[PDB]
This record gives structure tokens, C-alpha cells and sequence, in this order.
């Protein structure tokens, strides 16, 4: 069997145990030599030839000897038509169209409008080309020609070159084009032709589609449209252009973000048509681009398309392998294309791409993903980012392996005075690297305020240099040290630095460190004298009772000015709950508190809610997710909710409140004296009985804003009741977290009706993603 | 009152553009916001972003991950009811098992509805009447097993060779392959209706061991290097070690047993009874069995997560339920119109395949 | 110029297009390809990547083409560059 790659989709089914041997045409080196021969070599040979070679689809077409010959002769034509053709020829669509236009002029005695009879023939043959493309038929029987009033002799006479040749060995005859590329080009030509004029009166009636789509995108070139207007004396305005713009805009916007593959495919499609207005109109609403690069053609198309992206602000680009190595020299042809460029082609293209990236003004965030950069790679990236016009203010390397170019990174830090936020993570950091980084940070030119080191290996010497950096005069306001084992002597060294009055640090993060109850006590005692620390985080580190007592003593001291205190997965004793409640009874300037995976009994819950009931409480947010809770404390919870006047956010997690507990909670809520906004219930073992009370409470809760119900069994009727409660005009519930896949058709239709009624209601499974206030400052 | 509504699933951007271009041609010849699902990138990943969590995890405990929701991406069409499915995540080749025919599909191509398989294999051509009930895959993906009721043997296909061919018939004339099993060892295991288990070596194709028991006791079989587990209508539970070649434990139940499961990282044994009770047993201490979950509908299939945290159940009552190991409570729910017979899971933990009616469906996991 | 190469059934038709080509000296390649083609087939199956060798130019340079998913092509080129690094020492 011999057939095309497209035809194997059907054939693989009926044939039993087949064998596949693929047939290939011209070799890459021979094709390169042949193309190099045709190049005019007038000061643009290197760039044009390199643009030609990287295009994979172009070389797939050029693999055909006939297509290669067509490309060669078209290139020869461009030499003679130096001034006649103004457009450049870096694409197959432009070259094929140029040959068609030049051939038509050969038939014409002079440049003139087409006659009426030949226009009908041309539109007819183009429309059978489109019909063959869509119907997947290529025999092109003579019956079809007479159906649309076509004659082969006329077609061959007017075109003046071999199109749709027919050979009949038997009585019947069949018509085949010179190549499938010409047929697809003619179908694309028809796709613009129908709009200009109606020709139905004279007539008497997805890999393959990818070529048609590419040809259609290429045909939107203004020069081709102007040329077609010249041949047909009618201005050309196609209706498919609006559809293409609409498709690109639809790709641009999505709820969960932009898929990189679709973005790169759109970039490829737009780069085919060399029109600045077309791409500019097509792309305006991205605002965020995620890009994956695996070939130099990707770099070129991204550099071409990013110029017209004047709206985006965040970019994420991943290049895993193209710069894993720093130096590598090989030659494809027998004789080098250029005698001595002193630089291989990849580096110049990546330099241009990075210059384009740094040239943008609207862009202020940069992320490198999981890029693996060599030394020269990180050097050239830093050199391009060194541009003064660049206004990028954030850099991220938490997943990038750039340890070789850490010196270049340090050189970049002080040179650019504009950036503020700097993040480093999972980069093994050595002693001389710490010294260079600290020296760079000490430089007055540095304006970086936030610096993070997560899972960055640290030494005792590293700890002492860090302390010396902190005691030194810098502009660092925020700092973090997570997943780093810290020695008690190193901890003592850090504590001494903090107790100094000259230190001005507002946010300090310590997660998964080597803190011990003695170490925690020493740290709190050192922090007692400090007064400039507003945000403090301590998680996953065991804390003793004396540590909590000393922390409460520090809190009682005025000038503390500590707003947010976060503690999770650190064991807290019963007596410590008493100290916390006593602080909460008369507390100011303490808004947010968190306690998660902490053993809290029901009696401790009663003590806490009594402490909250006191009017001298300013605690906006309280989080208690995995604290073991039962149904008894729910009545006191409802009472404190009713009495409390300042609690805004309340969250509960895996604790099993129970059906009666939720009933009591909703009874307390329906009275609606409380002004709380966010309520969270997840895996609380809910039933359908509490849904009636929940709907009743919502029906008279204009204050309630957000709600979550996930991992809870809800029957169908409960879903109808809750949807009806949502639809009521009194309810103002905007953020709702539920999984739509779990429910039946009627519930989905009801939720769609809710979205129709209220345009500002959004239902999404990821409830924690929404942040009305900065809650993940430590998590980042 | 389910009242279920069915919509095209992928709504892929390429399909939308193709549909848009098709309409324009029909309009020309007639005279005579929008939401799209992310495609399966290269058939391996979806390339989505993970969901946020209320709190950070411990430094030591990074690998432990649990799922939240399941989203379907593709539907595989077979005119007959399907019984088993296979994943083969390494080769991206999904196998669908039905009563009459078997088909092989590849996940590289992007399409809403797949009707043309890459390979179609039928056992009914060889013999007059062939009824197929069982199938199995090897971890190395070098062998494919398929057992039948009236089919005299079991046929092995190898995916390493450039072409698919039959290795050995391995006949069991009087015994219908109710149960089919395989191990890391080259050794083959199978159970049949008459309480008989016969055992062959693939390299040499010889019978090495035979086991006998009461009728209907070979409905289920669990394989381990040092543990062979057997139960059926009788509800007797027997654990056998080939080394000292004797039954280790005997257990009795009130009803029949259909579903068994094992956990790789640490042994746990899951039991599914006719009255719908899930019983968990640990194979280290060997003391006692305990039950924590009860379902009204009979449970037919079961599977465990590669990480060792969650297990999903498929039963008669057209429901899919996923639980967790610490308590046995369910964490999310996805129902389907048809009675779900089979289930599957991926070693990578990114995809999942389930089939109830004649056609099969492929879902995607979110973490 | 017609070249016929058998294609393994498992590889998808889509993967064959967009091939990655690496240029290396012929003498090193002679050793690189190995004496046995069965180990070539085995590494092909365990990597799910397709490779073809051919050198007709009079120069010492030789051309290597790899077919498959970008990860497979990356791992092929990594293995080949490691072999070349072993050769130059």
C-alpha cells in the first residue's frame, strides 16, 4: 500500500497486523545547499535563509522535489522582479501567490481588468477547489466541471501554466492538480472570493484543514488583497477576517488562564501575515501570556508578536533545554553559509528576543518557570535586562536553575534601580555567593524591598553574614526564611540582630525552621524589645507554654504594633489558650489570628468565644480549620456570632459540627445581627435537613458575601432550595464554592438561571483562590 | 429525579474554529463568554495550575497529595457494552474490553468523539462462539491478557514487537475464565467457575500447580509475592503463601465477597460485600477486620491510589464514590447515568477512565 | 532521493513531523550507532523516540535526525552529547 499520512487514520482499522515504513524525499543538507544556491545574497542572505530553514512546515512542503523546484523558481523570479513586488517573501503563501500573479500577467497582453467570462471560470474552479477540500475528494471528475460550467481547455488557456491536468487512459478522464498545495491555495482564494460578488446564477449546483487555515491567514496580507482588487477592479473586504479576529480574542480571554499551546499557535498564525494592523487588532486583551519555547522559530515569532502586545503586564516563559549548554559549534552545510559571524545563530536570536522583552513598558512582571540556563545564557539574559528603558519590577527564580550565573544575577541586582520585589528559591547558595549578594544589597543603588530565600541552603557562616546584612543599613522591609534548618547558636546570632533598635523590618517569616521551645523562648525574649515588626509568622515549629506566655507578655507591652500573627501546626497547651483569651479580652491592633491543626477542646472553644464576646475585641478574622470540634459548642458559637460586632471572617474545616450544630448556627445567623461576610464549611458532614434553615438565613442576610460548601452531601431538593434562596433579591451572596460536576441537570440549569439573574455571582470549586485581603503574604 | 442534560464535552478552540468555517461555506452555497476546555497536551498532561490551600504543608510531607474534582475530556465509542479498560500510561495507549470485541486507542490526537481505533482485535473470528469476560495488562507493557467464557484459552499479545500477534492459546477447555491474575513474577494465575485454579509458566508453557476449592470461590483473586488471597460466594477468606504452601488465615462473612484491594506503600485489604459494607484489614499485624463505610448499592469494582491516600468505588447504583484512608469518609462525588461496571487509574495520577454503558469516558484529575 | 525507514506501530504519525537534527563527526558516530541494531530497537522502545543515521557528504560531519515528543528528543540529544563528551576525552 502507498498513501498519504492523512489517509492512515481510516486505514489503520480494517487492515489486520500491518507494517509501516515511511518514505522521505530530499535530505536536509542537500535541501539547504539548493536553497542557498537560489539566494540572491544581497546583504540579507543570512537572515532570510535562516528564517526559511527553521520553519518546519515550510520544509515539510519543500521535502517534495516538485515543491522544492517551485520554490527555487519563485526565488529566481524575485530576483528579476526586484521593484515590481514590494512585499517581502519569507512565507510559502507569499511565494505561491507571487508566482500565480506573475503567471497571470504573462497571459494578459498588459495589466488590465479581467473579462467577465474568465472571472466566472476562476471563481468556479476556486469553488470546486474549496468543495474538494471540504468533501475530501480529489478525483475532480469532468461532471463537476459541467455542473459549474467549466471547460478544461479554457482553464489551461487562461492560466497559461499547468493547473488541474487531466489524463485518461480509458474512455473516462480524471483531473488532478499539480500539487495539493496549489489546490489548498485556490480553496483559500475562493474563501475571500465569494464576498466580492454573487456568482450562483452562472453555476448550476483536522490536519488537512491546518494547511487551509494557514493559507487563509496568509492571504489576509494587504498587498495580496490590493493585488486582487487590482485584478478584479473591486475593493476586497472579506467577512472571514472578523471571524478570525473573534477567534483570536476568544483564545485571549479565559477564566483559568491562557494555555501556552493555543497562544503559540495563534502567534504562528499571525506571523504568517506580515501586517502590523492585523496583528495589532487581533491581540489586545491578553493581559497575561504563558509561553513555552522549544525551537528558535518560536523565539523569532515571539519577538515578532510581542512588539504588538502593548497591553500585557505579566509574562511567563519556559525554555528548558535550548540553553542548557553554553558553547556548542556545528555546521550543517559542507561549506558554511557565513564565513565568520563570530557568534552562532541561536545566541543572536535570543539576544533579540530578550531585548524585545526588556523593551516593553507596560510589562512589569517576569517569570522564568523551570528554565535551565547555562552560564553564558544567564549572562546574556542579564545583559539584555540591564537596559535602562526596562520597567520590570518583579523577578522570580524559585524554579529556575541558574546557579552558574549567580554572579551575573548579583551584577544585575545593583545596576537596575527600578525593580522592587525579588524572589529566590531552591537555589543552593554558597558562602562566597552569600558574600557577593550581601555586598550587592548593601549598595545604595539597590532599591529592592522584598527578598525571599526558601529552601536555599544556609550555613552558620551564612547565618552570621545574614545577621550582618540585617544590622547594616539597607532598604529591605520584608524577609523570609522557610524550610531552612537554623542552629541554636545561629538563632542566638539572629536574635541579637533583631533586638537592635536600628533594625527596620516589618514582615518576618519563619516556617519549617529548626525552632525549639528553648529557641522559641529566646527568640521571643529577643523580639520583646523590638517595635517595628507588624507582621510575624511562625508555623510547624513546636512552641512551649512559656513561649506563649512570653509572647503574650510582649503583646501586652505597648508600641508593639503587631497586626497579623499566624500560628499553625504548633502544639498549644490548654493554659496557653487562657493567656490568649485574656489578651483577646482587651486587645487592640491585632486583627488577624490563625490556628490550624491545633488540639482545641470544646471547653477551650467556649472560653475563646466568651473572650470574643467582650466588646473590646478588634479581631476581624479567625481561622480554625482542623481543630477537633463537636456539636455541643455550636450553641455558644451562635450566641457569640449574634453578640459579636467586629468579626468579619470565620472559617471552619474538617471539624464535624453535626446536623444539630449547623441547625443552631443557622438559627443564630438568620436573626442577622452579626455583620460577618465570609463563612466556610468543608467536610463538616452536612445533610439535607439543615438546608432549609440555611436558605431561610440567606433569605434575610443582605450582609453575607461569600460562602463555601464542599465535601458535604447535598440532596437534589436541597440544591433546588439553595438555588431558590440564591435567586431571591434579598440575598447578596457573590462568591460561592461548589463542584458543578456532582449535581444533576436540573441543578446546573438552576445555577445558570442564578447567574443570569445576578451578573456578579461566580461559582468555582477553588474557593480559597479568591482573596479580598492579603492572606497569603507568607505563603508566597 | 435526575433529569440529566448532555452537552458536547471538550468545546475545543480548534473545533470551534472549524465549525465556524463550515457554516460560512454552507451560507455561501445556500443561495443556490465562550468557555473551552484545555486540551490534553501531547496526551500526557493538561498543563493547568494547581489550586490554593488554606495552609502550607510540612517540610518533610511534600509528596502527599489528594484530589478534589474530576473532569471528563474525551469519550471513546464502542457499539457494545464494555467490561474492562486499561491505561498503559507509558505508551499513552488505552485498551477497551467488551463482551465481543477489543479495541486499542491512542491519546495523542485531539478529538471530541473517537470512533476509529488504532487497532481492532476480536476473538470471535477464531471460534464459533466466543464470550469474553476478563482482561489484564502487565506493568512492563510487554504483554496483554484476555480471558473468555467459552473461549478455550487465554491469548497474549506483545506490544514490544512492531506487529501484534498471538503468543500462546494456553487452553482451559472445561473452565471459564471468571478471574484473571498476574504478578511481577513471570507466573500466571487464573480462577474459574468450578472452584479450580490452574497455573502456568509463560516461558515454558507448562502447568506447574493446581488449586481446588468449593464452587463460586474463585470470583476474586489477589496476588502478592508472598500472599495469595481467595474468596467467593462462600465468603470464606483464604490467604496462601506459595513458600510453605498452606492456607494462612480463614475468615467468614454473612454475605458474598466481590471486591478486594491492596495498598502498595503499606498493606491494607478492602472488602466489598453484597449488602454493601466496606471492610478494611491490615496485612502486617493480622489481628482484626473493621468496617467503616456502608453503601446500599452493591459494589462491583475498587481501586487504590498510587500515593496511598484515596480509593474510589464503582457500584451498581450508577455512582462513583471516592474516599480517604484515615477515616473512610468520601471527599467528592460524580454520578453517571449508566451502571458503572469497571474502573481504572493511572500510575502517574493525572488521568482516570471509567465506563458504564457501551461507550467509555476519560476523565482528568485536579490537585 | 528516496529513503525507506520502518516505523514502529506504537509511535504516532503526528510525532514523525518536526524532526530534530544533530550534526556530529562520522568516525565517532560509527561507534555511537553501536555494533548491534537490536539494542538500538530496545532503546527505541524504552525511549519511544525514532532515530535515523545517514552520512553521504565527503566531509567528516554526519547528520542525525530524531523523531518524537520534545521530551524524548531532549533525552536523545542529552544521551548523544554525553556519548560525544565521553569520546572527546
Amino acid at each position: 500500500i502507498t498513501t498519504r499520512n492523512t489517509g492512515l487514520e481510516k486505514l489503520k482499522s480494517m487492515v489486520v497486523s500491518p507494517l509501516y515504513i515511511l518514505v522521505e524525499g530530499l535530505s536536509a543538507s542537500r535541501r539547504s545547499q539548493l536553497v542557498l544556491e537560489n539566494i540572491s545574497n544581497e546583504s540579507d542572505r543570512i537572515q532570510v535563509f535562516h528564517s526559511l530553514i527553521e520553519n518546519h512546515q515550510l520544509f515539510d512542503q519543500c521535502q517534495a522535489p516538485s515543491v522544492c523546484s517551485l520554490v527555487c523558481e519563485a526565488l529566481q523570479l524575485q530576483k528579476k522582479l526586484g521593484k515590481r513586488c514590494t512585499l517581502p517573501c519569507q512565507t510559502l503563501t507569499g511565494l505561491y501567490a507571487t508566482l500565480v500573479f506573475h503567471q497571470l500577467t504573462l497571459k494578459r497582453p498588459s495589466q488590465s481588468a479581467l473579462s467577465q467570462e474568465e472571472q466566472i471560470t476562476l471563481v468556479g474552479l476556486c469553488m470546486m477547489a474549496a468543495e474538494g477540500v471540504w468533501t475530501m475528494r480529489s478525483v475532480f471528475y469532468d461532471d463537476d466541471l459541467k455542473n459549474y460550467s467549466l471547460k478544461e481547455s479554457e482553464i489551461l488557456a487562461l492560466f497559461h501554466m499547468n493547473i488541474l491536468l487531466q489524463v485518461g487512459h480509458n474512455s473516462e478522464q480524471c483531473y488532478v492538480f499539480s500539487h495539493l498545495s496549489l489546490q489548498d491555495f485556490f480553496a483559500a482564494l475562493y474563501y475571500v472570493l465569494e464576498g466580492l460578488e454573487e456568482w450562483n446564477q452562472h453555476f448550476c449546483f483536522d490536519t488537512r484543514l491546518l494547511g487551509m487555515k494557514r493559507f487563509l491567514f496568509g492571504l489576509m496580507n494587504k498587498d495580496i488583497l490590493k493585488t486582487l482588487e487590482v485584478l478584479f477592479e473591486y475593493p476586497v473586504i472579506p467577512t472571514v477576517e472578523q471571524k478570525l479576529q473573534h477567534w483570536v480574542s476568544l483564545i485571549a480571554q479565559q477564566v483559568n488562564g491562557t494555555s501556552p499551546m493555543d497562544t503559540l499557535d495563534a502567534f504562528y498564525c499571525l506571523f504568517e501575515s506580515q501586517d502590523e494592523e492585523f496583528v495589532g487588532g487581533a491581540l489586545k486583551r491578553f493581559q497575561e501570556v504563558w509561553l513555552l519555547i522549544n525551537q528558535k522559530m518560536d523565539l523569532k515569532v515571539s519577538s515578532y508578536c510581542l512588539k504588538h502586545c502593548q497591553n500585557l503586564k505579566a509574562i511567563r516563559v519556559d525554555i528548558r533545554d535550548l540553553l542548557s549548554v553554553d558553547n556548542t559549534l556545528e555546521l550543517c552545510p559542507v561549506v558554511t553559509v557565513q564565513e565568520t559571524q563570530c557568534k552562532p545563530l541561536l545566541m543572536e536570536w535570543w539576544g533579540n528576543f530578550c531585548s524585545v522583552l526588556g523593551s516593553l513598558r507596560n510589562l512589569k512582571e517576569l517569570d522564568l518557570g523551570d528554565s535551565i540556563l547555562s552560564q553564558r545564557a544567564m549572562k546574556i539574559l542579564c545583559l539584555e535586562l540591564r537596559n535602562q528603558s526596562c520597567r520590570i519590577q518583579k523577578l522570580t527564580f524559585k524554579s529556575a536553575e541558574v546557579v552558574s550565573g549567580l554572579k551575573h544575577l548579583w551584577k544585575l541586582l545593583f545596576s537596575n534601580q527600578n525593580l522592587k520585589y525579588l524572589n529566590l528559591g531552591n537555589t543552593p547558595m554558597k558562602d562566597d555567593d552569600m558574600k557577593l549578594a550581601c555586598e550587592a544589597l548593601k549598595h545604595p543603588k539597590c532599591s529592592v524591598e522584598t527578598l525571599r530565600l526558601d529552601s536555599c541552603e544556609l550555613t552558620i557562616i551564612g547565618y552570621e553574614m545574614i545577621s550582618t546584612l540585617l544590622i547594616s543599613t539597607t532598604r529591605l522591609k520584608c524577609l523570609s526564611l522557610a524550610k531552612n534548618r537554623v542552629g541554636v547558636k545561629s538563632m542566638i546570632s539572629l536574635g541579637n540582630a533583631l533586638s537592635s533598635s536600628m533594625c527596620l523590618l516589618q514582615k518576618l517569616i519563619l516556617d519549617n525552621c529548626g525552632l525549639t521551645p528553648a529557641s522559641c523562648h529566646l527568640l521571643v525574649s529577643a523580639l520583646f524589645s523590638n517595635q517595628n515588626l507588624t507582621h510575624l509568622c511562625l508555623s510547624n515549629n513546636s512552641l512551649g507554654t512559656e513561649g506563649v506566655q512570653q509572647l503574650c507578655q510582649f503583646l501586652r507591652n505597648p508600641e508593639c504594633a503587631l497586626q497579623r500573627l499566624i500560628l499553625n501546626h504548633c502544639n498549644i497547651v490548654d493554659d496557653a489558650y487562657g493567656f490568649l483569651a485574656m489578651r483577646l479580652a482587651n486587645n487592640t491592633k491585632l486583627t488577624h489570628l490563625s490556628l490550624t491543626m491545633n488540639p482545641v477542646g470544646d471547653g477551650a472553644m467556649k472560653l475563646l468565644c466568651e473572650a470574643l464576646k467582650e466588646p473590646t475585641c478588634y479581631l476581624q478574622e479567625l481561622e480554625l480549620v482542623d481543630c477537633q470540634l463537636t456539636q455541643n459548642c455550636c450553641e455558644d458559637l451562635a450566641c457569640m456570632i449574634t453578640t459579636t460586632k467586629h468579626l468579619k471572617s470565620l472559617d471552619l474545616g474538617n471539624n464535624a459540627l453535626g446536623d444539630k450544630g449547623v441547625i443552631t448556627l443557622c438559627e443564630g445567623l438568620k436573626q442577622s445581627s452579626s455583620s460577618l461576610r465570609r463563612l466556610g464549611l468543608g467536610a463538616c458532614k452536612l445533610t439535607s435537613n439543615c438546608c432549609e434553615a440555611l436558605s431561610l438565613a440567606i433569605s434575610c442576610n443582605p450582609h453575607l458575601n461569600s460562602l463555601n460548601l464542599v465535601k458535604n452531601d447535598f440532596s437534589t431538593s436541597g440544591m433546588l432550595k439553595l438555588c431558590s434562596a440564591f435567586q431571591c433579591p434579598v440575598s447578596n451572596l457573590g462568591i460561592i464554592g461548589l463542584w458543578k460536576q456532582e449535581y444533576y441537570a436540573r441543578v446546573r440549569r438552576q445555577l445558570e438561571e442564578v447567574e443570569f439573574v445576578k451578573p456578579h455571582v461566580v461559582i468555582d470549586g477553588d474557593w480559597y483562590a479568591s482573596d479580598e485581603d492579603d492572606r497569603n503574604w507568607w505563603k508566597n | 429525579d435526575p433529569q440529566p442534560v448532555w452537552d458536547a464535552e471538550p468545546q475545543f478552540c480548534q473545533g470551534f474554529l472549524i465549525q465556524g468555517l463550515w457554516e460560512l461555506f454552507m451560507d455561501s452555497r445556500q443561495k443556490n463568554a465562550d468557555k473551552f476546555l484545555k486540551p490534553l497536551s501531547w496526551g500526557s498532561e493538561v498543563l493547568e495550575s494547581s489550586c490554593n490551600q488554606p495552609s502550607t504543608a510540612l517540610w518533610q510531607l511534600e509528596r502527599f497529595t489528594v484530589p478534589q474534582a474530576l473532569q471528563k475530556v474525551r469519550v471513546l465509542k464502542h457499539q457494545e457494552l464494555l467490561l474492562v479498560v486499561a491505561v498503559s500510561s507509558f505508551t499513552r495507549h488505552v485498551f477497551t474490553c467488551s463482551q465481543s470485541g477489543i479495541k486499542v486507542w491512542n491519546l495523542v490526537n485531539q478529538v471530541a468523539e473517537d470512533r476509529d481505533p488504532e487497532s481492532h482485535l476480536k476473538c470471535s473470528v477464531q471460534d464459533n462462539k466466543v464470550y469474553l469476560r476478563t482482561c489484564l495488562l502487565s506493568s512492563n507493557s510487554r504483554t496483554l491478557f484476555a480471558g473468555g467464557y467459552n473461549l478455550p484459552g487465554v491469548i497474549v499479545w506483545d506490544l514490544a514487537a512492531p506487529s501484534l500477534y498471538e503468543k500462546c492459546q494456553l487452553p482451559c477447555e472445561g473452565l471459564s475464565c471468571q478471574a484473571l491474575a498476574n504478578t511481577k513474577e513471570n507466573m500466571a494465575l487464573a480462577g474459574f467457575t468450578d472452584g479450580t485454579v490452574r497455573i502456568w509458566d509463560l516461558r515454558t508453557q507448562e502447568i506447574v500447580r493446581n488449586l481446588k476449592g468449593p464452587t463460586n470461590s474463585a470470583r476474586n483473586l489477589v496476588v502478592k509475592d508472598d500472599n495469595i488471597w481467595t474468596g467467593g460466594l462462600d465468603a470464606c477468606l483464604r490467604c496462601w503463601d506459595l513458600r510453605m504452601a498452606k492456607v494462612s488465615l480463614e475468615h467468614l462473612f454473612q454475605s458474598q465477597i466481590m471486591s478486594l484491594a491492596h495498598s502498595p506503600t503499606e498493606d491494607w485489604l478492602l472488602l466489598g460485600l453484597a449488602n454493601g459494607q466496606h471492610c478494611l484489614f491490615n496485612s502486617r499485624k493480622r489481628d482484626q477486620v473493621l468496617t467503616v463505610d456502608t453503601k446500599d448499592n452493591t459494589i462491583l469494582g475498587l481501586k487504590f491510589s498510587p500515593n496511598g491516600k484515596w480509593w474510589a468505588s464503582v457500584g451498581m447504583g450508577n455512582f462513583i464514590t471516592v474516599h480517604s484512608m484515615p477515616t473512610g469518609a468520601k471527599l467528592f462525588q460524580v454520578p453517571e447515568v449508566g451502571p458503572v461496571r469497571c474502573f481504572d487509574m493511572t500510575e502517574n495520577g493525572r488521568l482516570i477512565i471509567t465506563g458504564s454503558r457501551d461507550c467509555a469516558s476519560v476523565y482528568h484529575i485536579k490537585y | 532521493s528516496l529513503r525507506l525507514r520502518t516505523r514502529p506501530w506504537w509511535f504516532p504519525i503526528q510525532e514523525v513531523s518536526n524532526p530534530l537534527v544533530l550534526y556530529m563527526e562520522a568516525w565517532v558516530a560509527e561507534r555511537v550507532i553501536g555494533t548491534d541494531q537490536a539494542e538500538i530497537s530496545e532503546i527505541e522502545w524504552m525511549c519511544q523516540a525514532l532515530l535515523t543515521v545517514d552520512s553521504v557528504n565527503s566531509g567528516n560531519l554526519a547528520e542525525i535526525t530524531i523523531f518524537g515528543q520534545p521530551s524524548a528528543q531532549t533525552r536523545m540529544k542529552n544521551i548523544l552529547l554525553n556519548m560525544a563528551a565521553w569520546h572527546k576525552e
